[PDB]
Order: C-alpha cells, then sequence, then structure tokens
C-alpha cells in the first residue's frame, strides 16, 4: 500500500484501515495514513495555505482535504484502539500486556511524525476530545506557538 | 471444550474488550472487564483484582514507552502510596470482620467511625492490659495502641483526635505527629525529623510499650530493620510497616529497589510460600511494583494461570507491563543493558502457553487472545496475530469456521478472523500455502480459490485432472468428485470473468473438454465424442494440419501431452468403430494422419501405442 500511497483513493484507504484496525494492527494503519498524506502532498501546500489563514478560493484546499481524509481515519484507529482495550490493564503480573504494547507502539507512530499540518489536527483532536490529559504534557513550544495565534479567537484555545 | 467455568467467563469478557476495539468504540477498563468474573468466585480472587485496579490507578502518561513509566521516579512513588492505601483500607476490614461477624452485619448496623472501631477492636485483642504500656489510656485503652490501629487502618485524623485528648500526658510528640499529617508523602521536615529520631534514638531505642516504638519510626522511617514484629505480626503489617519506611535521595535508610530487591532475592517464593498460600507472595510481589515477578510467579500455579495471563494482560493494555525484545529468552528475565532490580517478561511466550491448552477445541476464544499480540512481530517480519492464525488452521483444519466458507454457487461467508482485519489474502495463502506443499492439493485449491488466487487455483486443478482424463466417470469417483469441481469453478470463474495467464488458463478448460470427450467415448456415444475432438483441433485429421499441430504440442503443457496416447487410441478406436457400421475412404484418410501424427511426436507409451494405431488401421482396409 505505502508503494502507491499517492495513487490511494479515499474509498480504497476508508476500507484497507478498516480491516487493518479489525486485525489489531493499528500502528500500521496509521502509518498507511501518514504515508498517504505526505504523498498526496510532497510540496507541502496544505501546510502553507494553513499558515496564510486557509484564503477560500484558493486551490490549496483540495492538498489540505486529501490530508484530512488521512487525518480522520487516524482519529478512527486511535478511537477503536481505546475502544478495544476498555477495562484492559496495562500491566499483567508486572511485565507489559499485549493491549499496552499496542497502545505504545501506536502513540510511538504518531508521536514519531513530521507531518506539521498533521500535528495541528492531532492537536485540535485533542482538544476536542478534552485531552487536557495528553496537551498539556506535550513540552513542546510548537503547541505554545499554535495557541498564541488561535487564542484571540476562541474560549477553550486562550484557557489552553 | 477444554475451558473451565472460571476461564470461559473470562474469554467472553475478553470477546466484548475486542468487539469493541473491532468496532472503533470506547477502550473499556479491563481491569474492571476481568473483576466482573471475579466476583463469581472466592473473595480470594476479588480481593486480588482489588489490589489490581488500586495498584493500576495511577496517573499516567499516555503513548509513552513502558520502560519509561517504571523507571520515573514520579511513578514509582504514586505505586507507594497505592499499596499503602490498599495494606490500610484491606486492614480497616479485618478490623470490622474482626468486631463483627460478617461485613454484611456491621453495616447494617453502620459502620462507625474508625476511633469507635478502633476501640471495639481494642477491646478484643487485648481484653487485658499489658503491664509495660506507657502514658497512660485514653477512654479505657492505651493512648499508643489507638494511635497505631488508627495509623494502620489509614484514619490520621481519627489518629489525631486521641492526640488532642492526651496533650499533656505526650509531651512534645503533639507538634511533631501535627506535621506529619499536614506534610505530603507521609514525611517531616529533615529538621523536625532529626529531632524526634535522635529523641527515640536516645533513650527510647528499647521501650516497654511497643506501640510506642512502632508509631515513633513510622513517623520518623526509621530503625528498618527491627520489623515492630511485636505489633507487625502479619505480613501485610510488614508490607506497610515497610513501605511507611521507604526512603528516596545512607545509615539507617531504606530505598524501594532496595526493599524490592531485599524481599525477593534473600526470601524468595520459598520464604512466602511454606504455608501453601499463593497469594500471599503475589500480594508481596504486586503491592511492592514487581509485577512481572508476580505474574510470571503466579502464572506456573496451574490452578491460577487464568488470573495470572489477564493481570499481565491489564498491564500491557496500560503501558506498564515490560515486555521481552527477544522471543527466545525464559518468562522471566532481566535484560542485560538495564538496572538489576527490574525484570521482564516474555509476553509473547505467556500468552502462546495459555493458548495450546484450549486452541484444539475452542479456536474462537484463542483468536481473542492471539489479537493482543497484533501490535508485535518476529524475526522473520511475520505479523504474531497473523502467523498465530495461520499455525492455529493448520493445526485445527476448521477452515469454514475461522477462514469464511466459500460455496460452490459465488459467496463468502466470513469468516472469525475477517472481524479483526480486512486484508485475509496473505493468510488464506498461506493456509493455502503449506496444504499445497503437502499434497493436500484437492484442499489448496479450496482454500487459493476462497482468496479468488486463480493462478493456483487452475494450476493445481491442472494436476488433479491429467491422471483422471481418460478414466471411467463412475458414481462417487474420484473423477465424478474433480470433475463436479472444477465445472464449479470454470462457471464461477466465468460467470465472475477471472482467468489466470493463458498458459495455465488454457490448459485448464482443455483438459475440461477432454474429460468430456472421453466421458462422452466411454458412453458409447460415438458421433458424439468425435465432433468434440475435432473441434480441440489438438490431433490432425486432415494431412495439411499435421505441420502445425505438431508445432503445437512442442509447447502444449505436459499435463496434456501425458494423455496423448489415450487420445490417439480413442480416436482410432472411435474411427475404428464408425468403419464397420467416399465415407470409407474419408475414415481410412484420418486413420492415416493420426498415425503421421504420432509417428512424428515423441511421447508417452509411444511404442505400443504407434503399433496399436497402425494395426486399426490395417483392418479397416
Amino acid at each position: 500500500f505505502e508503494q502507491v500511497a499517492g495513487s490511494l483513493t479515499p474509498a480504497n484507504l476508508t476500507t484497507a484501515v478498516e480491516q487493518m484496525i479489525s486485525l489489531k494492527y493499528y500502528a500500521g494503519a496509521i502509518q498507511l495514513c501518514l504515508t498517504v498524506a505526505q504523498q498526496k502532498d510532497r510540496g507541502n501546500t496544505a501546510l502553507s495555505w494553513v499558515n496564510d489563514g486557509k484564503p477560500a478560493n484558493d486551490s490549496r484546499k483540495k492538498a489540505f482535504d486529501e490530508r484530512k481524509i488521512c487525518y480522520n481515519l487516524i482519529h478512527q484507529v486511535l478511537d477503536k484502539l481505546e475502544s478495544d482495550f476498555a477495562g484492559e490493564p496495562e500491566l499483567v503480573d508486572g511485565r507489559p500486556t499485549l493491549a499496552a504494547t499496542k497502545r505504545m507502539e501506536a502513540y510511538n507512530v504518531v508521536n514519531d511524525s513530521s507531518d506539521e499540518v498533521f500535528h495541528f489536527d492531532m492537536y485540535e483532536w485533542y482538544i476536542e476530545k478534552g485531552w487536557t490529559d495528553r496537551i498539556l504534557s506535550i513540552d513542546s513550544p510548537h503547541v505554545i506557538t499554535y495557541l498564541q495565534r488561535l487564542a484571540e479567537t476562541d474560549f477553550r484555545h486562550a484557557e489552553l | 471444550s477444554s475451558l473451565d467455568n472460571i476461564e470461559m467467563a473470562y474469554a467472553r469478557q475478553i470477546y466484548i474488550y475486542n468487539e469493541k476495539i473491532v468496532n472503533g468504540h470506547l477502550q473499556p477498563n479491563l481491569v474492571d472487564l476481568c473483576a466482573s468474573v471475579a466476583e463469581l468466585d472466592d473473595k480470594s480472587i476479588s480481593d486480588m483484582w482489588t489490589m489490581v485496579k488500586q495498584m493500576t490507578d495511577v496517573l499516567l502518561t499516555p503513548a509513552t514507552d513502558a520502560l519509561k513509566n517504571r523507571s520515573s521516579v514520579e511513578v514509582r512513588m504514586e505505586f507507594v502510596r497505592q499499596a499503602l492505601a490498599y495494606l490500610e483500607q484491606s486492614y480497616k476490614n479485618y478490623t470490622l470482620v474482626t468486631v463483627f461477624g460478617n461485613l454484611h452485619q456491621a453495616q447494617l448496623g453502620g459502620v462507625p467511625g474508625t476511633y469507635q472501631l478502633v476501640r471495639s477492636f481494642l477491646n478484643i485483642k487485648l481484653p487485658a492490659p499489658l503491664p509495660g504500656l506507657q502514658d497512660g489510656e485514653v477512654e479505657g485503652h492505651p493512648v499508643w495502641a489507638l494511635i497505631y490501629y488508627c495509623m494502620r487502618c489509614g484514619d490520621l485524623l481519627a489518629a489525631s483526635q486521641v492526640v488532642n485528648r492526651a496533650q499533656h500526658q505526650l509531651g512534645e510528640f503533639k507538634t511533631w505527629f501535627q506535621e506529619y499529617m499536614n506534610s505530603k508523602d507521609r514525611r517531616l521536615s529533615p529538621a523536625t525529623e532529626n529531632k524526634l529520631r535522635l529523641h527515640y534514638r536516645r533513650a527510647l531505642r528499647n521501650n516497654t510499650d511497643p506501640y510506642k516504638r512502632a508509631v515513633y519510626c513510622i513517623i520518623g522511617r526509621c530503625d528498618v530493620t527491627d520489623n515492630q514484629s511485636e505489633v507487625a505480626d502479619k505480613t501485610e503489617d510488614y508490607l506497610w510497616l515497610k513501605l511507611n519506611q521507604v526512603c528516596f535521595d545512607p545509615q539507617d535508610r531504606l530505598t524501594l529497589s532496595q526493599f524490592q530487591k531485599q524481599l525477593l532475592e534473600d526470601y524468595g517464593e520459598s520464604h512466602f510460600t511454606v504455608n501453601q498460600q499463593p497469594f500471599l507472595y503475589f500480594q508481596v510481589l504486586f503491592l511492592t511494583a514487581q509485577f512481572e515477578a508476580a505474574v510470571a510467579f503466579l502464572f506456573r500455579m496451574e490452578r491460577l494461570r487464568c488470573h495470572a495471563v489477564h493481570v499481565a494482560l491489564v498491564l500491557f493494555e496500560l503501558k506498564l507491563l515490560l515486555k521481552s525484545s527477544g522471543q527466545s529468552a525464559q518468562l522471566l528475565s532481566h535484560e542485560p543493558g538495564d538496572p538489576p532490580c527490574l525484570r521482564r517478561l516474555n509476553f509473547v511466550r505467556l500468552l502462546m502457553l495459555y493458548t495450546r491448552k484450549f486452541e484444539s477445541t475452542d479456536p474462537r476464544e484463542a483468536l481473542q487472545y492471539f489479537y493482543f499480540l497484533r501490535d508485535e512481530k518476529d524475526s522473520q517480519g511475520e505479523n504474531m496475530f497473523l502467523r498465530c492464525v495461520s499455525e492455529l488452521v493448520i493445526e485445527s483444519r476448521e477452515f469454514d469456521m475461522i477462514l469464511g466458507k466459500l460455496e460452490n454457487d459465488g459467496s463468502r461467508k466470513p469468516g472469525v478472523i475477517d472481524k479483526f482485519t480486512s486484508d485475509t489474502k496473505p493468510i488464506i495463502n498461506k493456509v493455502a500455502s503449506v496444504a499445497e506443499n503437502k499434497g493436500l492439493f484437492e484442499e489448496a485449491a479450496k482454500l487459493y480459490d476462497l482468496a479468488k488466487n486463480a493462478d493456483k487455483v487452475l494450476e493445481l486443478m491442472n494436476k488433479l485432472l491429467s491422471p483422471v482424463v481418460p478414466q471411467i466417470s463412475a458414481p462417487q469417483s474420484n473423477k465424478e468428485r474433480l470433475k463436479n469441481m472444477a465445472l464449479s469453478i470454470a462457471e464461477r470463474y466465468r460467470a465472475q470473468g477471472i482467468s489466470a495467464n493463458k498458459f495455465v488458463d488454457s490448459t485448464f478448460y482443455l483438459l475440461l473438454d477432454l474429460i468430456t470427450f472421453f466421458d462422452e467415448y466411454h458412453s458409447g456415444h460415438i458421433d458424439r465424442a468425435f465432433d468434440i475432438i475435432e473441434r480441440l483441433k489438438l490431433v490432425p485429421l486432415n494431412q495439411e494440419s499435421v505441420e502445425e499441430r505438431v508445432a503445437a504440442f512442442r509447447n502444449f503443457s505436459d499435463e496434456i501431452r501425458h494423455n496423448l496416447s489415450e487420445v490417439l487410441l480413442a480416436t482410432m478406436n472411435i474411427l475404428f468403430t464408425q468403419f464397420k457400421r467416399d465415407r470409407d475412404s474419408q475414415l481410412r484418410s484420418q486413420a492415416r494422419t493420426l498415425i503421421t501424427f504420432a509417428g512424428m511426436i515423441p511421447y508417452r507409451t509411444s511404442g505400443d501405442t504407434n503399433a496399436r494405431l497402425v494395426q486399426m488401421e490395417v483392418l479397416m482396409n
């Protein structure tokens, strides 16, 4: 799939991710989505379109939309992950379970990315789901700088 | 079924937890899903999960590595507090059942205040006054006994109330205790902590009031070697006594690393399992953050395998279990490049053992446990969950149930694995691949056909047909049972417009025509059978076609050249019969053609065949 990432259609990507999610292949699913996002836009037309305020009537929107379809599918993966392992312990008899390792392996792939539009989309997503747990614990300024632009705009963001 | 009542109930709970993650839902609390079955068993197991929940209910850093959370002094500190809160509450329940005969009995009358409970606890456990007590009594009980068992139950407030009614007797202990209750982490300031320790060490190192001794070095975390055996006679009283004495950054000091290592290294299982009570040791390891040790240990008790696997899963779905990178290691080990005080669990092996028991006749449940291995691979790159499904299908031979039965009408009823991944093309080939390597062609075809891999289906179907081409098709024979499946594959491959490369495909439909040629030949329908062979343009009948037909034989599949001998003879015997019934010249000419073709073709049994062909042509004339 990764070899033909740039050519994958939203219908084929969705079905693939769903099938991988059903087989507990969370990390893998996420890695495909990121790869597809980066291949449908190697010039980062999306990053500049967001850095320019998203001017309507511009034709980078398409490039941004094709990445947003990948990012949404990543949300579903992480969602289904916490769902599948709801009630499962992170440790058994001392060492980590298999359900725990898949959580770490998945979230690794996430924090191991250099896609910037992606990390913006994830900050917004964490805020949405209410995970002040993880967002306030990033450390990075990148998230501060991102908030500094969106603060005078929304109460919830300003509070963060 | 190989699953006991308890194990079965757990399987159902693990199916839910999987159904939730397979449909993307909320990640439910696994620890809660496991304690749901525990209540169906004796309280020996319920009180375990209670400890598991409270020991794992620590604020974590989601999406963080397992080793990092367990090495951080931040998390290691909260473990001690969660355990102390369990030992205190656990002891508080012991104090209730000691005063009231049943927890229900205590509840109906109302749980009394921790102070009045403790007082009603001292009445029983010391009916007569011990002559070595000090500092008088308070409302009919020694002041130090009340303070200890109140702190033991975890109600510092109840203990401080006792102090307030003995201000004159206790001396300066009031200002010290009031600081302990205020300061967090159950520690005093170094200055005041120094003032009391030196006082105790000065002239109270050996006091006739054991309760006084206990409280002082529980508040000052001193005299770590003295186990205060006068008051802490139970094992939980020891754990609780020490976890209130551990310290964090040289003399008369103990740390969690020393204590946790000191316990199992010097006083291993042998010391804590002489009373043949397994949970006692488990609680010692689990309430000291040594989760891998406790898991492996409890996993060896053949009666408690179920429980130890799940407490491992909980630690695994919480990024708290320390998995062993290498799969060739033992169940319990310490990585060479890690500190000696932590241990690692070979989680892959752990599940592999548990599964082998009920994987033979309970496949569905096995898969639910194999899923947790989805995030891991092996040295060869295969996905551990996928490989476990391959091995489980090769052994169990449960194809319709696990892989989905592809009926002969063109339907694919999904299997149990379809729930976990939608990309089922590789394993169906993996399972089909081995069964192909074991000469089980008739199965490898059904399996390859299940994955719509016509390149392999038709290949194998060519091998199964060639031997049976000239044979007699009789009811229930191996010809009917193979021809009828080949035709059920011809329709479904035409109605769906599927085909392999023309080499494999051409041969497959060619054999099907020949199988019809002999089925008509063996039935006596000579005219009808002659017409079929004529269409195929395989055997020349007019001298002009000999050159081209001979060249074609060179590049036709050997599954066809094999049966050339029987084709020539049947065709000859066909002309042979029609002769005994101008036309005579035409048959005579065709008879000749077959001979010259066979003469120029090197093939199977060309000796006996070429001779018989010539004899049958002579009788015609």
